[PDB]
């Protein structure tokens, strides 16, 4: 759900577009997300691990 | 590169107008 869960009613989003909100928050366009969306998973990814 | 991304039409607020 995001951020919606602690503010009313659970609404269902994709987890890309998801992160596309939270980088469009901060001040990063949303292209780069969208485009490069394969490294970040990796990065996330290999930081997880 | 986008995946998930599905062919759609856009508007144009200028090619009504100018034809
Ligand atoms: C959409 O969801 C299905 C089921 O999880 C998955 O197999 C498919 O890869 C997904 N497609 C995209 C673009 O995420
Ligand atoms: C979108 O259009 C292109 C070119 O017409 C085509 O190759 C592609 O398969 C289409 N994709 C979808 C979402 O139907």
């Amino acid at each position: 759900s995001g951020w919606t869960f602690g503010a009313g009613p659970a609404l269902q989003i994709p987890f890309p577009m998801q992160m596309a909100y939270r980088f469009n928050g901060i001040g990063v366009t949303q292209n780069v997300l969208y485009e490069n969306q394969k490294l970040i998973a990796n990065q996330f990814n290999s930081a997880i691990g | 590169v986008v995946i998930g991304i599905v062919n759609n039409t856009v508007y144009d607020p200028l090619q009504p107008e100018l034809d």
